[PDB]
């Protein structure tokens, strides 16, 4: 699996609606391209994928 | 002979008088309120 260091999160827009209504952007630094498993550790927000 | 003046050359706000039917065209004053109603096909989803 690729390594990810220096990870920062920014939020572009938010709207507490029933559908998926917020956009999150991750800035990072990696050595090679691949796949990661995103997750949220609290039930306040639910990811889409 | 002695009618004196007119309105075409005296109207305020620079708006042209015409005739048949009488009207004052392009006559700048005031504000126009607009009330709209839009369908959901006009917007775009956030995702794209």
């Amino acid at each position: 699996a690729p390594t990810i260091i220096d990870l920062t999160c920014t939020v572009a827009t938010c709207t507490h609606s029933s559908d998926f209504g917020g956009v999150l952007t991750l800035t990072y630094k990696t050595d090679k391209n691949g796949d990661c498993s995103v997750h949220s550790h609290s039930n306040v927000a639910t990811l889409q994928e | 002979k002695e009618k004196g003046t007119a309105l075409n050359t005296k109207a305020p706000f620079g708006c042209q008088i015409k005739t048949n039917p009488v009207r004052a065209m392009n006559c700048a004053v005031g504000n126009i309120p607009v009330s709209m109603n839009l369908p959901d096909s006009a917007f775009t989803r956030i995702v794209e």
